[PDB]
C-alpha cells in the first residue's frame, strides 16, 4: 500500500451502523494562529446541521516562477474529521471561489507576490435522519475575515447568501451580484431566489463587521 | 440566418508540373561529381535523402528541399515578433521557427533618438519599453552558428504594433516580393510578416508618408478616434485572409482586393466564415485568375 | 512521518494496552416473533474478532517543537474513548461459498460481517497507572 | 495564450461596442462552424468524434456495463482525459466533476430507460479524450456526448425480469442491439463584457471577458447545474443581475434550432 | 458492409456479445475471405491449380474419388454433405465402414459440434485426418470461401443463416461439380429445412432426410438400426433451465458432483458434495429424474417433510441447507436430495442382451425390444428394430439417442453388430471396451 | 485447454489467413493541421493510433535544455476504452508502460540527426484508441509516420511487427487472441536492412527456431515500409499537382 | 549528478576496441568470476564479481491471496537503488528509466517467467496463503547489476526455507522453528541473464549503410566501459535450452545474425556458473550438516 504512512493491516475493516423559514446562526473569531497572518474562526448551527471550518492565510510569499503584474490567488479545500466529500467535489468550489476574489482583491498593489488560502472542513454536523451546495457561502464569509486579517486591500465584505440548493454571493449592499451558483430546485424560482439569499447576505455582512469593527 | 454549422457524418473516423520527389533511406545517385547539401547525407557515393520533399539539383549543386516543416529564418525579413521573455541585455520573441530570436537590449529605436545615448539604468528599465506577447516589426539581421538569428528596428516604420488586429496563417502561402506593408481602401493597412504572422491597423500618417509623437513607440494607446466602420471592415479583410489560408492561395495584394470586392456580395460579415462560401470566393478569384495575368 | 511513529513506539513502550482490552464479545441478532430483532448478548465467557484503533493529529499555528503536545493531547483522548458494541448476525445469510479448480474445488470460508451497534457502547480498559505526560 | 495589452483595450472595445461587434463579426448570438463524427469505435458501445474551427479536439467513448442497479447509487460515470495535463489540475477536475452533476442519474437522464431487470441495471462510462483545446472547453465536449448517446445501442434482453423470488441470471442475444433511448442535456459557454453577451466565445473573446456563465440546457428548456464562471483571471468584474436575466432566454430562444440542427439524424 | 483489398481480397466485421459470467461483453472481430479455396477433389482440375504450401512446405492431398457409391439416377455418382443435426443424432452412423465414404464437413456444422460437444468433436477431427482409401472425409471451410459466404439477412435469427449457408455451401458444389456429373446430397433431420425445397426454392438441389437418404442405398438393410430415434404411467419432470441453473451456482442454491445408483437398490443413490460431509442420499424415481449412474448432474436438497431418519425463495433454502450440515451432525434423520439438472451424461457406446420377451418369433418387421445391459445398475432401453430374431443369441452395440418426457425406458439404436453370445472372439471384444481397452488397428496417420 | 481453433491443418487462421500474412493496414499523413505539423493516423487492423509530434522548439525550462542535439519525450496514453474488457485504473505511472517509453526514445535516439537540431524540444504523443494485438510493433510504424509527417531529418525508414510461434509455425501479424496462445516475438526492423532497433521477447522460446523466426519478419517488415511508402508518395504527388 | 569524463578518455576505449584490446583484462566476450556466499539465514547470500556487489533478501509471511488468481500465493520483488551504490542515484527512484530498464527485467525474469511455483503458496484457497518478499539492495556499481541481481536473487531461492504449518478450518498451526523444520521451495527452471555491450566504432551511416558489419560486443561492461555503449542487449535462458528474454530496447542498430552468434555463446557460460551454484548450495548445506555433524555429537 502507501509506503509513507501508518494504516494498520490491510485486511482490518472500519466499524458498521444500521438503523435500530429557519434560522442560522455564527461565531466569528479572528486573530488566532500565529503561523499565518490572517486567521478567522466559523461555528455555524441550523436545525439539524452544525457546521465549523478554519480559513488560513499565507502571503504574501514569493513566486519562483517568473515575473506577474501582479497577485495570484491559490485555495485548498481540505476534509476535516468526518465528513468526507469527493475529491473532485472539492476542487469545483476551489474553482468558484477564485472567480469571486478576483473581483475583491486589488492584485494590483501587490506585484509578483503570491495568495495562499487552506480552508478546513473541519468538522460537520448533519442530524437529519447537493450536500456541499449548503455549505458554499459561510466560506466566502470565512475567508473574507481572515482576508481583512492580514489585512490586504480588499474592495468590498462581499457575501453570499442560500436560498434551498441555490447560491448567490453580492456586493455593494445586494446591488450587484458577483458570483453565481445554482442546483437543481424549481424552474423561475430565481426572483425569490434573489430576496432570501438577499436578506442573509443582509444579516451576514453585518455580522462580520460588528466581529472586526467591535474589536 | 443561422446560429451554427451542424452538419452530420456518422460511422466513420475519416471521409475516405513534374519533378523527383523522394523519401528519406532513398538513393539519388552515386555520381561523385555532385555537391551534397540540404536534405543530403551520404556515404562516399550514395547520395541519401532524409526528408519527404524534391530534388533540387543546382547547376552542380544537388539538395533536397523539404515540403514541411517550420519558418526558415532569414536575414532582412519582415516578420512579426511576439515577445517571450526577457534577459540579462537581452529578450527573447517569437518567430514560429524553430527558436526564438534574441534582440539586444541597443537593438532598438530609442524615444527622442540617439541624443538620447547609452546608460547602465536602461538594463533597470527593459520591462518599461517591452513586454510580454507584444507585437512589432523586426529586421532581420544576421545569424549564429546553428540557424538562430537575431533582430532590430533600423527605421521609425519598424516598431511595436497598435490601433489593429493580430491573425496568423502558414508561412507558406505567403509571396515573396520587393514590397511588405500595404495600404488597402478602407483607410487601413496590413503589415505582412513573412513568417505568417499578420497584422492589421489602422493607416497612419506614417503609412501616408510612405506614398505622397516619437514618444510614443511604447505605448499600449491606440487613436481614441475608432469607428466601427473602420472596425467591421477589419473583420471583411480578416476572414477573406482565412479563406485564401483555408484555399491554400498564394498572396497577392490585388487578390485581397479581389477578395474584397468578390466579398460585397454578402453585407452580413458573420457569414464571412462558411467552409464553402470561403471556398466559393476561393473558387471566385481562380476562375477570376484565368483572364487578367 | 516521524512522528505518529514516535508516539506508537512509546505507545508500546508504555505498556498500556494488553490485547485483552481488543477482545471483542459481539452478540447475535435474534430474529424474533412477528418481525422483532433483539440481540442475544452473551456475557462473561468458533471465530474471534478485534478492534483496532486509529486517530488523526491536526496541528494549527506550529509554535515550535511539538511532540510533548502531541502526546498530551492524545492522553486525553484516550480516556474517552467508547468502545461500541459489536455483534454479528444471527445466522448471516453470507455463508460458504465454493471455487472450481482445474478439477478439483475448495471452500471459501462463511463471511460472518461483525456490524457495531447504532446504540450500546462499553468504555475502554486502561492500565491507568502507566498514563504517562510529557515533558521537553 | 499570451495577448498583448494594446490589442485587449481594442477587443475589449469592439466587443462592448453598443452596436456590439465580434473580432470575427458574427452576431452576438451565433455559434462557430464544427463537424460532428460518431460511431467509429467499433468496439465500443458508442463513440464520438467533434471538431473545432480553432482545431480544438476531443472523442468522446461509450463503454456500457451491466450491474444490480441496488447495490449501486451512481449507474452512469463520466471520465475525462486532456492531453498535456497532470490529473491533479484544476480545469481537469472542475470539468469532470461538473458533467457528473450534468448527468445525474434522474435530474435529466431517464435511468429507468437505462434499467435491466427489477434487480440490474447497465452501468454506462462517458471516458472522454480531449486533443487539443484553446479554449475553456466545457460546451464543445457536452455536445459530441450528446451524439455519442444518439450512436449508442445495447443488446437485447432475452429472459424476464423479476429475479425477487426467482433470481435468474439474466441473458442477452448475441446479434441483436437496440438504440439506447435517451434525451440527453445540453451546455452552453456564455461571457459578459461590458452591455453584451456573446454566444460560443473563441479564445480571444474567451480572453477579454469580465465574466461568463455556463448554463444547463436539456429536455427542451433551461435546467440546473448553472455556475457563473471566470475565464481569465485578469479582468474579472461583477454584473447586474438582468444582464444575467437576459441571457437565460438568449440562450433559450436560440437554443433548440442548434439542438434541432443536431436533432437532425 | 465489407471493404476489398487490392489482392481482390475481402474484409468485413463480424461481431458479436461475449455472454460469460452473465456478462455483456462485446467481442468484434475482423474476417477475411480468400480466393484460393479449394474444392479437395480428385476430379476437378482447377483447384489443384492455386494449392500453396503451408509453412511446412506442403501441399496437401485431394481424396475424394470419382468413384463414390453411384446409385439410381438421377443420383448418379454423389457426394454427401451434411447437417448438424444428422451428425447429432447419428455420429456413429458416420463410423460405418460399410457406408459413406465422402464427406464434406462445412465449417459451420464444424463449429456447432464444437459448440455442441467437445470429444465429439474429437471424432470428427479423427476420422477427417484418418480419412483413407476407402472413406474420405475433408472439411470445406465454406465462411472462409467467399464464393460460398453469406451475411445476417435483416430481421434474421442465427439458426436461418445457418441452414441458408449451408443450402449456399451445396449451392457452389455441383456447380464445380457439374464437370463430372458427381452430384452433392444435402442431408438433413429438419421438416421445416424439410419444406423450403419442396417448392425447391432456388436451388435443384439433392435435400433428403436421413431415411430419405437412407432408403437409397444398395445395402440399407444393415445400416436402419444404426438409424437413431403409449409408453407412460406417470409424467417425469424436467431440468431447470440455463438461466436458472446459472442463477443456482453462485447463490449457493446448486450442488454438483457425482451420484452412485445402486444396484441392491435400484431407485436410490447419493452424491458426494464438496460443501458436505456425509453421502447426500437422493430418494426416488421422480427426483432421480432419468438419469443414469456416474453422470454428472445439478442436484437440490429437499424440505424437511422428505428427509428421512434411520417455498418459492431461495432465502428458504440456504436457511435450511445450513439445517442439512445440522442434520449431517445428527446422523440420526439426515437429508434427502434430488436432482434437478443433469451437469454432463457419462453416456458412451454400450454393449448388452435383449429380452426373449421383448421379440416375437414369428415377426420378420421392426418390433421394440429392451436391452439387458451388461451394467447391472442401469436399465433396459427400448429399441424399435427388425432384425431382432437375428441378434437375440447375439450381442450388440448400442447408443442412447435420447430421452423425452414420456418414456420410462430411453430411446437409443443399436450400432454396431458384434456376434454370437458366449462365442469366444466376441466376449473377448466386449472385455476389452467395457473395460476400456483399445484394440483397433493402427491407421493411416499412424503408420506415417 | 482451448475449445477453439488456433491454426488449421488446412493452412488457416482464425479469420482464414495464413501464416504469412497481414491485417489490414492503413496510414494517414497530415491528419491534424491545426493541432501540430506532425499528424499521422494509423490503422493496422484495429489497432487504431492517433500519432502527434510537437517541435523543434523552445523547452518549458531552461533546465531541461542542451547546446547539443534535441530531447525526445515519449507519452503513451493507453485509454480504459482500449480494450474489451474496461481497465479501472489509470496508467500514467504504470511501471509497464515506462518500459515502452524508454524503449521507443533509445529506438529513435539513432534516426533522428540530433546535432542538427540542438537547444530544441521534440515531443512524441501517443493516443492508442482501438487494440488489436501485436501492440508493439504498431506503435513504431505509426512513429515512423509522424516523424516523416513534419519531415523531421532522418536516415531511413523504421518497421515494426510482432510475429509470432504456434508450436513450430511462424505467425506473422498475430492477434491478441493469438497473442495469449502462444509465444511471440516483436521485431524493430530498420529499413530495408537486416540491421535491429527493436527485439523484445516476454514468451518463453526455444532456442532452434530463433534464427529461423527471425529469418521470418524481415520480409513481413520489408513489406511494411515498402506499403509505408507508395502510401505516402501518392499523398506527396497530391500536394503539388494541386499546389501548383 | 552527472559523470564526466573526457572525449579524449572517449576514444582512448574505441581505439583499444579496434586493437581488440580491453581495460579490466579479460577477453571481449569473457565474463568475471563469481563469489557467492551465504549468511547465517536462509534466503541469506552476499554475491560478488569484482568490483560490483550486490545483496538481497528472501522472506515470506501469512496473507491472504488476491481475488485475482485466487489459487495462489503472493510474490513480488524490490530493487531499490541506494545511492550508496554511487553517488549517480537518486534516494530511492523507483520513476528512473535505468531503474525501470532494472526493473522489468527481473519483472520478466522473474515473475512472468515463473521460475517459482506460486501455487505451492497455497496454504489454504482464498484463506491464508504465503507473501514472498525479494528486497535486493546495490552495495557498488561496475554495472551487470541486472545480472548480478539475475544471480543473488535465483541465489537466494535455492537457498531459502519456510516453516511447518497445519490447518483446521481458522486454527492454523505455525509450528515453532526449532522443532519442526523450515521448508526450501519449489523451483521450476533457473534462469541466468547477460549483459551485452555495443560499440559502434564508426558513424551512424556506416552502421547504417555502411555493409560491412564491423560493431564490437562485449560481455559486463565495466563502469567506464559502460558509460559509452551504443546499444544495450540482455537475453536470458535456463539449462533447457529455452529462451527466456530477450530484450534489445533499442540505441545501436544491430545485424540479427549478430544475436544468434551472440546467444550460443551465453549457453556455455551460463551453464558452467550455474552449476558452481549447485554444488555450493550442495556443500554449504554439506557444511551444516557436517556442522549439524558437528553439532549433535558435540551436545
Amino acid at each position: 500500500q502507501d509506503r509513507r504512512r501508518l494504516l494498520g493491516p490491510a485486511a482490518a475493516k472500519p466499524m458498521a451502523f444500521s438503523n435500530t423559514e429557519s434560522e442560522q446562526e455564527l461565531s466569528l473569531h479572528t486573530g488566532f494562529i500565529e503561523n499565518c497572518n490572517g486567521s478567522a474562526l466559523v461555528e455555524a448551527r441550523s436545525l439539524g446541521h452544525q457546521t465549523s471550518l478554519i480559513t488560513a492565510v499565507y502571503g504574501p510569499r514569493s513566486i519562483r516562477g517568473s515575473f506577474t503584474s501582479q497577485g495570484t490567488i491559490s485555495i485548498q479545500l481540505k476534509n476535516g474529521l468526518l465528513e468526507k466529500y469527493n475529491t473532485n467535489e472539492l476542487k469545483e468550489v476551489s474553482s468558484f471561489l477564485m472567480g469571486i476574489f478576483n473581483s475583491v482583491v486589488n492584485l494590483s498593489r501587490y506585484p509578483k507576490s503570491g495568495i495562499d488560502i487552506f480552508v478546513y472542513l473541519t468538522y460537520d454536523k448533519d442530524l437529519t435522519n447537493s450536500q456541499i451546495s449548503s455549505l458554499i457561502p459561510h466560506c466566502i464569509t470565512s475567508i473574507t475575515l481572515a482576508l481583512a486579517d492580514a489585512g490586504i486591500e480588499l474592495v468590498d465584505m462581499a457575501g453570499a447568501g442560500e436560498a434551498n440548493g441555490t447560491v448567490v454571493s453580492f456586493i455593494k449592499n445586494g446591488e450587484e451580484i458577483v458570483g453565481f451558483w445554482k442546483d437543481d430546485g424549481d424552474d423561475e424560482d430565481l426572483l425569490e431566489c434573489l430576496d432570501r439569499c438577499k436578506e442573509q447576505y443582509n444579516r451576514y455582512r453585518d455580522l462580520m463587521i460588528s466581529c472586526l469593527m467591535n474589536q | 440566418s443561422e446560429v451554427i454549422t451542424i452538419t452530420k457524418r456518422n460511422g466513420a473516423f475519416q471521409n475516405s508540373s513534374d519533378s523527383q520527389i523522394v523519401t528519406p533511406g532513398e538513393l539519388v545517385t552515386d555520381d561523385p561529381i555532385w555537391m551534397r547539401g540540404h536534405g543530403t547525407y551520404f556515404l562516399d557515393n550514395m547520395t541519401y535523402s532524409s526528408v519527404a520533399g524534391t530534388v533540387s539539383r543546382v547547376n552542380r549543386l544537388l539538395s533536397v528541399i523539404p515540403l514541411k516543416g517550420r519558418y526558415a529564418p532569414e536575414t532582412g525579413d519582415h516578420v512579426v515578433g511576439r515577445i517571450a521573455e526577457v534577459g540579462n541585455k537581452r529578450w527573447k520573441v517569437d518567430i514560429g521557427g524553430k527558436q526564438h530570436a534574441v534582440l539586444m537590449l541597443g537593438s532598438v529605436n530609442l524615444p527622442g533618438g540617439i541624443l538620447r545615448r547609452k546608460s547602465e539604468s536602461d538594463e533597470l528599465q527593459m520591462r518599461s519599453f517591452l513586454k510580454e506577447g507584444d507585437l512589432l516589426n523586426a529586421e532581420v539581421q544576421s545569424l549564429f552558428q546553428d540557424g538562430s538569428a537575431s533582430l532590430h528596428t533600423r527605421s521609425l516604420k519598424y516598431g511595436k504594433l497598435r490601433n489593429g488586429m493580430f491573425c496568423q496563417v502558414p508561412s507558406s502561402l505567403i509571396v515573396r516580393a520587393k514590397n511588405h506593408t500595404h495600404n488597402l481602401p478602407g483607410n487601413i493597412t496590413v503589415v505582412l510578416g513573412v513568417n505568417g504572422y499578420i497584422w492589421l491597423r489602422k493607416t497612419s500618417q506614417m503609412d501616408l508618408a510612405r506614398d505622397t509623437s516619437s514618444w510614443q513607440i511604447y505605448s499600449d494607446e491606440n487613436d481614441p478616434s475608432i469607428s466601427n466602420n473602420i472596425r467591421q471592415a477589419i473583420c471583411r479583410y480578416a476572414n477573406v485572409i482565412k479563406a485564401l489560408a483555408f484555399c491554400e492561395i498564394g498572396i497577392t495584394q490585388q487578390r485581397i482586393v479581389s477578395a474584397y470586392e468578390a466579398s460585397m456580395v454578402y453585407s452580413n460579415v458573420g457569414e464571412l466564415i462558411e467552409k464553402n462560401v470561403m471556398e466559393s470566393i476561393g473558387s471566385d478569384i481562380l476562375t477570376a485568375e484565368k483572364m487578367r495575368g | 512521518m516521524t512522528i505518529s511513529q514516535k508516539l506508537h513506539d512509546s505507545i508500546l513502550h508504555s505498556r498500556i494496552l494488553p490485547k485483552k482490552a481488543l477482545k471483542v464479545k459481539a452478540g447475535v441478532r435474534s430474529a424474533n416473533e412477528d418481525g422483532t430483532f433483539s440481540v442475544l448478548y452473551p456475557d462473561e465467557l468458533k471465530r474471534k474478532w478485534s478492534y483496532v484503533l486509529y486517530a488523526k493529529i491536526v496541528v494549527l499555528s506550529r509554535t515550535g517543537p511539538v511532540f510533548d503536545l502531541c502526546w498530551n493531547s492524545l492522553m486525553y483522548a484516550l480516556q474517552s474513548v467508547k468502545l461500541p458494541r459489536a455483534f454479528i448476525d444471527e445466522r448471516a445469510s453470507d455463508l460458504r461459498m465454493t471455487i472450481r479448480t482445474r478439477g478439483r474445488s475448495a471452500t471459501i470460508r462463511e463471511t460472518y460481517e461483525i456490524i457495531c451497534d447504532q446504540t450500546k457502547s462499553v468504555p475502554l480498559m486502561i492500565n491507568a497507572k502507566n498514563i504517562a505526560f510529557a515533558s521537553n | 495564450m499570451s495577448l498583448s495589452v494594446a490589442e485587449k483595450s481594442y477587443l475589449y472595445d469592439s466587443l462592448a461596442s453598443t452596436p456590439s461587434i465580434r473580432p470575427d463579426g458574427r452576431l452576438p448570438h451565433q455559434f462557430r462552424p464544427i463537424e460532428i463524427f460518431t460511431d467509429f469505435l467499433p468496439s465500443s458501445n458508442g463513440s464520438s468524434r467533434i471538431i473545432a474551427s480553432d482545431g480544438s479536439e476531443c472523442i468522446v467513448s461509450i463503454k456500457s456495463k451491466v450491474v444490480d442497479h441496488h447495490v449501486e447509487n451512481e449507474l452512469l460515470q463520466v471520465d475525462v482525459d486532456i492531453a498535456g495535463q497532470r490529473d491533479d489540475a484544476l480545469v481537469v477536475e472542475t470539468i469532470t466533476s461538473l458533467l457528473n452533476k450534468v448527468l445525474k442519474s434522474g435530474s435529466g437522464v431517464d435511468s429507468s430507460k437505462l434499467q435491466l431487470t427489477k434487480k440490474y441495471s447497465f452501468k454506462i462510462f462517458v471516458d472522454v479524450l480531449v486533443i487539443s483545446s484553446h479554449s475553456h472547453p466545457v460546451s464543445l465536449i457536452s455536445f459530441a456526448i450528446y451524439s455519442a448517446l444518439n450512436s449508442t445501442y445495447l443488446p437485447k434482453l432475452i429472459s424476464a425480469f423479476d429475479d425477487l423470488e426467482v433470481e435468474e441470471l439474466p441473458t442477452f442475444h448475441d446479434y441483436d442491439m437496440v438504440k439506447l433511448d435517451i434525451n440527453p442535456p445540453l451546455v452552453f459557454i456564455l461571457a459578459v463584457v461590458g452591455n453584451n453577451m456573446l454566444l460560443d466565445p473563441a479564445a480571444n473573446e474567451s480572453e477579454v471577458a469580465n465574466n461568463g456563465l455556463i448554463i444547463s440546457w436539456s429536455n427542451g428548456k433551461i435546467t440546473s447545474p448553472i455556475r457563473s464562471v471566470a475565464l481569465n483571471d485578469s479582468n474579472v468584474k461583477s454584473f447586474k443581475p438582468h444582464l444575467l436575466k437576459q441571457g437565460l432566454a438568449m440562450v433559450e430562444k436560440y437554443a433548440p434550432d442548434v439542438v434541432r440542427s443536431l436533432e437532425n439524424l | 458492409r465489407r471493404k476489398r483489398l487490392a489482392d481482390g481480397l475481402s474484409v468485413t466485421q463480424k461481431v458479436f456479445v461475449r455472454s460469460r459470467n452473465g456478462g455483456a461483453t462485446k467481442i468484434v472481430r475482423e474476417h477475411y475471405l480468400r480466393s484460393d479455396i479449394p474444392c479437395l477433389s480428385r476430379s476437378c482440375t482447377k483447384c489443384p491449380q492455386i494449392v500453396v504450401p503451408d509453412a511446412q512446405n506442403e501441399l496437401p492431398k485431394f481424396i475424394l474419388s470419382d468413384s463414390p457409391l453411384e446409385l439410381s439416377a438421377p443420383i448418379g455418382k454423389h457426394y454427401v454433405v451434411l447437417d448438424t443435426n444428422v451428425v447429432l443424432q447419428a455420429i456413429d452412423l458416420l463410423e460405418n465402414p460399410n457406408c459413406f465414404f465422402d464427406v464434406i464437413v462445412p465449417q459451420i456444422v464444424l463449429d456447432e459440434v464444437r459448440n455442441k460437444s467437445y470429444p465429439v468433436y474429437t471424432r470428427l477431427r479423427t476420422l477427417c485426418r484418418d480419412s483413407d482409401d476407402h472413406k474420405r472425409f475433408i472439411v470445406f471451410h465454406n465462411e472462409f470461401s467467399e464464393h460460398t459466404f453469406v451475411e445476417r439477412l435483416p430481421n434474421e435469427t442465427i439458426n436461418d443463416r445457418n441452414d441458408r449457408a449451408i443450402r449456399k455451401t451445396c449451392q457452389w458444389y455441383s456447380e464445380h461439380l457439374k464437370p463430372y456429373d458427381i452430384n452433392v446430397v444435402l442431408v438433413t433431420n429438419d421438416r421445416l429445412n424439410r419444406e423450403a425445397a419442396t417448392k425447391e426454392v432456388e436451388s435443384n438441389i439433392i435435400t433428403k432426410s436421413l431415411v430419405q437418404y437412407i432408403e437409397l442405398l444398395p445395402n440399407a438393410d444393415d445400416i436402419r438400426d444404426s438409424i437413431p430415434q403409449t409408453f407412460s404411467d406417470f409424467t417425469f419432470p424436467e431440468y431447470y433451465s440455463t438461466a436458472r441453473v446459472m442463477g443456482g451456482l453462485k447463490n449457493g442454491v446448486l450442488y454438483q458432483g457425482n451420484i452412485q445408483i445402486s444396484e441392491y437398490n435400484f431407485l436410490e443413490g447419493s452424491v458426494s458434495l464438496p460443501r458436505f460431509s456425509k453421502p447426500v442420499l437422493i430418494v426416488g424415481q421422480k427426483n432421480l429424474n432419468r438419469a443414469f449412474n456416474g453422470d454428472q448432474v445439478i442436484v437440490e436438497l429437499l424440505p424437511q417433510s422428505e428427509w428421512k431418519a434411520p417455498v418459492i425463495s431461495d432465502k428458504q433454502r440456504r436457511l435450511l441447507a445450513k439445517d442439512a450440515m445440522i442434520a449431517q451432525r445428527s446422523k440420526k434423520i439426515q437429508p434427502t436430495a434430488k436432482v434437478v439438472y443433469i451437469q454432463r451424461r457419462s453416456w458412451r457406446q454400450y454393449v448388452g442382451q435383449l429380452a426373449p420377451s421383448s421379440v416375437d418369433p414369428q415377426s420378420s418387421s421392426t418390433q421394440n425390444v429392451f436391452v439387458i445391459l451388461m451394467d447391472k445398475c442401469l436399465p433396459k432401453v427400448r429399441i424399435r428394430t427388425r432384425r431382432a430374431a437375428e441378434l437375440l443369441d447375439k450381442r450388440i452395440v448400442i447408443s442412447i439417442d435420447s430421452w423425452p418426457t414420456t418414456h420410462k425406458y430411453p430411446l437409443g439404436h443399436f450400432v454396431r453388430d458384434l456376434g454370437t453370445i458366449e462365442s469366444a472372439q466376441a466376449e473377448t471384444e466386449a472385455l476389452l471396451l467395457e473395460h476400456d481397452v483399445e484394440y483397433r488397428p493402427f491407421s493411416k496417420k499412424v503408420l506415417e | 485447454m482451448s475449445r477453439l481453433e488456433i491454426y488449421s491443418p488446412e493452412g488457416l487462421r482464425l479469420d482464414g489467413r495464413r501464416w504469412n500474412e497481414l491485417r489490414r493496414f492503413e496510414s494517414s499523413i497530415n491528419t491534424h493541421p491545426h493541432a501540430a505539423d506532425g499528424s499521422s493516423y494509423m490503422e493496422q487492423g484495429n489497432n487504431k493510433i492517433i500519432t502527434l509530434v510537437k517541435g523543434p522548439k523552445e523547452p518549458r525550462l531552461k533546465s531541461q535544455m542542451d547546446t547539443s542535439k534535441a530531447l525526445l519525450n515519449v507519452s503513451v496514453n493507453i485509454t480504459k476504452f482500449s480494450k474489451f474488457e474496461r481497465s479501472k485504473s489509470s496508467h500514467k505511472n504504470e511501471r509497464r508502460v515506462l518500459e515502452i517509453q524508454t524503449s521507443l526514445v533509445r529506438m529513435f535516439e539513432k534516426n533522428v540527426m540530433l546535432n542538427i537540431y540542438p537547444r530544441t524540444v521534440i515531443d512524441i504523443e501517443i493516443h492508442v484508441l482501438e487494440q488489436d494485438g501485436g501492440i508493439m510493433g504498431s506503435l513504431i510504424n505509426g512513429i515512423t509516420l509522424a516523424l516523416i509527417d513534419a519531415g523531421i531529418s532522418m536516415f531511413d525508414y523504421i518497421s515494426g511487427i510482432s510475429v509470432g510461434l504456434y508450436d513450430t509455425t511462424p505467425l506473422l501479424d498475430t492477434n491478441s487472441l493469438e497473442e495469449n496462445a502462444m509465444s511471440t516475438v516483436t521485431l524493430g526492423v530498420v529499413g530495408k536492412s537486416e540491421k535491429l532497433s527493436l527485439l523484445l521477447v516476454e514468451d518463453k522460446i526455444p532456442l532452434d527456431r530463433l534464427e529461423n523466426v527471425l529469418a521470418i519478419g524481415i520480409a513481413g517488415a520489408h513489406r511494411v515500409r515498402d506499403l509505408m511508402d507508395e502510401e505516402l508518395r501518392k499523398h506527396a504527388q497530391k500536394r503539388v499537382s494541386n499546389a501548383s | 549528478k552527472d559523470i564526466e569524463i573526457s572525449a579524449s578518455e572517449s576514444k582512448f576505449i574505441l581505439e583499444a576496441l579496434r586493437q581488440n584490446y580491453r581495460l579490466d583484462g579479460r577477453s571481449f566476450d569473457q565474463f568475471r568470476d563469481v563469489e557467492i556466499t551465504f549468511g547465517k539465514e536462509f534466503g541469506d547470500v552476499s554475491v560478488k564479481m569484482g568490483n560490483t556487489k550486490v545483496h538481497c533478501r528472501i522472506s515470506c509471511q501469512i496473507a491472504q491471496p488476491y481475488e485475482d488468481r485466487p489459487f495462489e500465493g503472493l510474490f513480488v520483488i524490490s530493487t531499490e537503488i541506494s545511492p550508496m551504490a554511487g553517488s549517480q542515484f537518486e534516494n530511492g527512484n523507483i520513476t528512473g528509466e535505468d531503474e525501470v530498464l532494472c526493473s522489468r527485467i527481473i519483472e520478466k525474469s522473474v515473475r512472468r517467467s515463473g521460475a517459482l511455483d506460486v501455487e505451492g503458496l497455497c496454504i489454504v484457497a482464498g484463506s491464508k496463503c504465503w507473501a514472498v518478499r525479494a528486497d535486493v539492495h546495490f552495495l557498488d556499481c561496475d554495472g551487470g547489476f541486472i545480472d548480478a541481481s539475475c544471480i543473488a536473487v535465483m541465489a537466494g531461492l535455492m537457498h531459502f526455507k519456510k516453516p511447518d504449518i497445519t490447518v483446521h478450518g481458522e486454527q492454523i498451526i505455525v509450528h515453532p522453528v526449532n522443532e519442526r523444520e523450515p521448508v526450501p521451495l519449489g523451483i521450476l527452471h533457473i534462469p541466468i541473464c547477460v549483459t551485452f555491450s555495443f560499440f559502434n566504432p564508426q558513424d551512424t551511416e556506416e552502421n547504417i549503410k555502411g555493409e560491412t558489419n564491423s560493431e564490437i560486443s562485449i560481455i559486463d561492461a565495466t563502469l567506464k566501459e559502460e558509460l559509452l555503449r551504443d546499444g544495450v542487449l540482455t537475453v536470458t535462458l535456463n539449462k533447457n535450452r529455452e529462451v527466456v528474454q530477450v530484450s534489445k530496447a533499442g540505441g545501436l542498430p544491430m545485424d540479427a545474425l549478430t544475436l544468434m552468434k551472440c546467444c550460443h555463446e551465453a549457453y556455455s557460460i551460463i551453464e558452467k556458473i550455474t552449476d558452481q551454484i549447485l554444488q555450493l548450495l550442495k556443500e554449504d548445506s554439506e557444511k551444516r550438516n557436517k556442522y549439524a555433524a558437528m553439532l549433535t555429537s558435540e551436545n
